[PDB]
RNA sequence: UUGAGAGAUACAAUUUGGGAAGAAAUUCCCAGAGUGUGUUUCUUUUGCGUUUAACCUGAACAGUCUCAUCGUGGGCAUAUUC
RNA sequence: GCGAUGAUCUUGACCCAUGGGUGGGUACAAAUGGCAGUCUGACAAGU
């Protein structure tokens, strides 16, 4: 037979079950292979006129690839990634985990991706011509007066780099484009910053920092291991 | 080179030509990058030993790339002709492969090297 | 008192500190060429028309004192004749951080629509200019190419032995002297008839010693006699297969520019349809030149050399590289040993027009690997 | 190691906050904190590294010739071994 | 104002208290569909 799909605790996020386990999102540009990955066409069954009832395909979503996929599985009950949202997507790197962000931000939503390599570019604009939803730019990160007049603003800010200064890094952005009461969502990687040392220690200078800057971290926790020696930080700015 | 990164000092350079040469005497070595690509496409490769000032350097930068995915460390050397002399074919080697063995004499030497190269990568 | 940064215009904010979350002025800029260069504007720091403009209309009432966002845009309009004092004291402002949450607000007719298309719009003309190639990195129409080559030379054939099918009723005793399609499709395309046969029409088209054979079947022939109607469905029908015929050369001559453009070393080492096929049995060029050259000299015939390594026989020695002139040109234990240097050097080749600097130089690299090539067959033949 | 400070775990008892039932007493479902006894982790006290403590290296000591590999023929046990 | 110049009768298959679902062929596109893990890896030629 076929699975069931129900939504996850959050909107966008939908959890397929029983025999398969998968974390699915919305599929909205159709026929693509990010990685070869499957697709799962699923639907209501009504009795309309006309067309038979959509299948609105729900692509899958592993925690092997992204942290945020494991930070839903790790256990959350708020977060700043909705449908419709604005978001900064700070480093994509490749731009796999890009379109899985456009796909569950909705159709509303903007996802801008931010690069200083000229490498994976080209395929921030492979994903770029696919998707209507998502805006490359090839610009510094360190400096946000040198992209203010490409991008407006947005809703929800997200750290994927793991650098020693990226708590200068985010507060540029966050003095700049982000609201009061705006969301920030960090992924910390604990061996990235230093290794010589244990995590902990890591973890509070990164947390106390965070205060420094006016960031009041909701919840944070370690994932659990699908990643090794990592965090995912949820803080709120202006709270 | 400005693409030769990372690339090392003197006394690392050393150390890593003697536990190539060491290697290299118990038949635990791939020589030539075709064979380290086969290494690195099996999974079975410590780490990557690649010559900085090998012309054209078209020829090797895919190596990192793959390496960077399979998470395995790699280090640039400035000399190819002390690498493939220190590994025992009188002809240069650009490029060249450690194999992994949980019984092989030289593990700690190959554990503390890989060790500074996870230093030099962060 | 306050510039305003943003890509459809350049708005003066003194809301005519005193301010009421108003415009004082705005002067526009929106096409392709002035958000480009408006987008290397403020990445540069450079001074716009626009902002000049600005600095020109407004003054001594909103700019005796201007706060800029960039200090870099402090030191131009420091030194500007009109005798400004310049600071750049609390850019991150609430203020400043409030003009983009009325900017659909404030310029009439724009909403939040058009900002995020034409910015879009700005974000990949920037990002083909930045990265300096185009937005998909195009190698995947020779994909496209190879694969409609064969299906084209299939028609040809299919409607060559259709009209060879057709004709015979008139003249059968064509096909046993002459056998190519398109000296086929010309004879009934010149002639007409059989009862009208020229000379100057045979000689255009075959060798005289056919052609001579080809007059004498047109005596002996006493095949049906029709109407006018189906030779005209015959001479249409024979056009049509020149007509192909020159279409598949055309495309071949498509195929050609475009190898060239993309990779001239391996145009130079292997020509065309050889890395074509394997540029297309590959998937892709950066999956096929990040390969060892062992898979490059077996790939193709996966399945036999595959079963050879099931059943523990001799893995077969040749994978599409067995119809370039190089191995067409050794015999039996002098081919694969040409084979096996053949991929030992098309992979550096395929690295060198992989990484990204060879395209834009044209290629004079595959040349010497020709002389490598060619100077081991000449001792690999005593 | 014996001292000196902290941490982890289990068993018994004690105690409480939330979801369902009952006027209460009491019961059903999650969560936490206390008291003892066992197991046990880390800093710190002290002895020790005389550095002939270990490892690596050009080693007369692989010479009564050595070693590998495929065969062959016997002994004992019931991916073999001699 | 009927038919041996075919009249008749049957080979779409089933089930249920117009309605419903399977069954099989054709064309299309995709496959956590099929590659233990997409060949071996240091000497040969001449004197």
């Amino acid at each position: 037979a076929k699975v069931v799909i129900e939504p996850h605790r959050h909107a966008g996020v939908y959890i397929a079950r029983g025999k398969e386990d998968l974390l699915v999102t919305k599929n909205m540009a159709p026929g693509e292979s990010v990685y070869g990955e499957k697709r799962i066409s699923v639907e209501e069954p009504s009795k309309e006129d006309g067309v038979p009832p959509t299948k609105v395909e729900y692509r899958v979503w592993n925690p092997f690839r992204s942290k945020l996929a494991a930070g839903i599985m790790g256990g959350l009950d708020e977060l700043f990634i909705a449908p419709g949202k604005k978001v900064l997507y700070l480093g994509a790197a490749s731009g796999t985990s890009v379109s899985h962000v456009s796909d569950v931000v909705g159709p509303e939503g903007v996802v801008y991706a931010v690069e200083f390599s000229h490498r994976p570019g080209r395929e921030l604009i492979s994903m770029a011509k696919k998707r209507p939803n998502i805006i490359p730019i090839i610009e510094d990160a360190r400096h946000p007066q040198k992209y203010r007049m490409l991008i407006g603003m947005v809703d929800c800010v997200f750290a994927d780099v793991a650098q020693p200064d990226q708590a200068r890094i985010i507060a540029l952005n966050s003095h700049m484009f982000l609201k009061d009461q705006g969301g920030v969502v960090i992924s910390i990687k604990a061996n990235c910053i230093d290794s010589t040392v244990d995590a902990e220690t890591v973890f509070a200078r990164e947390v106390q920092k965070l205060r420094e800057e006016r960031i009041k971290p909701l919840e944070q926790l370690t994932l659990e291991p699908y990643e090794r020696d990592h965090c995912i930080v949820v803080g709120r700015y202006m709270r | 080179n400005p693409k030769a990164f990372p690339l090392a000092d003197a006394a690392l350079t050393q150390q890593i030509l003697d536990v190539v040469q060491q290697a290299a005497n118990l038949r635990q070595l791939k020589k030539g990058a075709n064979e380290a690509t086969k290494t690195l496409n099996r999974g079975i490769s410590e780490f990557i030993i690649m010559a900085a000032d090998c012309e054209p350097i078209e020829i090797l930068l895919h190596l990192p790339l793959l390496c960077e995915d399979k998470n395995v460390p790699y280090v640039f050397v400035p000399s190819r002709v002390a690498l493939g002399r220190a590994c025992g074919v009188s002809r240069p080697v650009i490029a060249a492969s450690i194999t992994t063995n949980d019984a092989s004499a030289i593990k700690t030497q190959i554990y503390a090297v890989k060790d500074k190269i996870e230093t030099l990568l962060i | 008192y306050v510039l305003t940064e943003t890509s459809a215009g350049y708005a003066l904010l003194k809301a005519s500190v005193l301010k009421e979350f108003k415009i004082a002025a705005f002067s526009k800029f929106n096409s392709a060429a002035n958000a480009l260069e408006e987008a290397n504007s403020i990445i540069e720091g450079k001074v716009s028309s626009q902002l000049e403009k600005l600095l020109e209309e407004i003054k001594k009432d909103k700019k005796s004192t201007l706060i800029v966002s960039e200090t870099k845009l402090a030191n131009a309009i420091n030194k500007l004749g009109l005798n400004f004092n310049v600071v750049s004291d609390a850019v991150t402002l609430d203020i400043y951080r409030a003009i983009k949450e009325y900017l659909p607000e404030l310029l009439p007719g724009m909403s939040d629509n058009d900002l995020s298309k034409m910015s879009l719009g700005l974000a990949h003309s920037i990002g083909r200019h930045k990265l300096k190639f185009s937005a998909d990195k195009v190698d995947v129409m020779i994909i496209q190419a190879i694969a409609l080559l064969d299906d084209l030379d299939k028609e040809l054939n299919t409607y060559a032995m259709r009209c060879k099918e057709w004709y015979g009723w008139h003249f059968p005793e064509l096909a046993k002297i002459v056998t190519d399609s398109v000296a086929y499709a010309r004879i009934i395309l010149t002639m007409g008839i059989r009862s009208k046969a020229s000379e100057t029409d045979l000689s255009e088209i075959l060798p005289e010693e056919i052609e001579e054979r080809v007059k004498t079947a047109a005596e002996v022939s006493m095949g049906t006699e029709i109407t006018q109607t189906d030779l005209d469905n015959i001479n249409a029908l024979a056009e049509q297969i020149v007509e192909f015929a020159a279409y598949r050369e055309q495309l071949s001559n498509y195929l050609s520019a475009r190898m060239k453009a993309i990779a001239p070393n391996l145009t130079q080492l292997v020509g065309e349809l050889v890395g074509a096929r394997l540029i297309a049995h590959s998937g892709s060029l950066i999956s096929l030149a990040k390969s060892p050259a062992s898979t490059i000299q077996i790939l193709g015939a996966e399945k036999a050399l595959f079963r050879a390594l099931k059943t523990k026989h001799d893995t077969p020695k040749y994978g599409l590289l067995y119809h370039a002139s190089l191995v067409g040109q050794a015999t039996g234990k002098n081919k694969g040993k040409i084979a096996r240097v053949l991929a030992a050097k098309a992979a550096v080749s395929l690295r060198y027009d992989a990484l990204a600097e060879d395209r834009d130089d044209s290629g004079d690299i595959g040349l010497e690997s020709r002389a490598k090539v060619e100077n081991r067959l000449s001792q690999l033949e005593g």
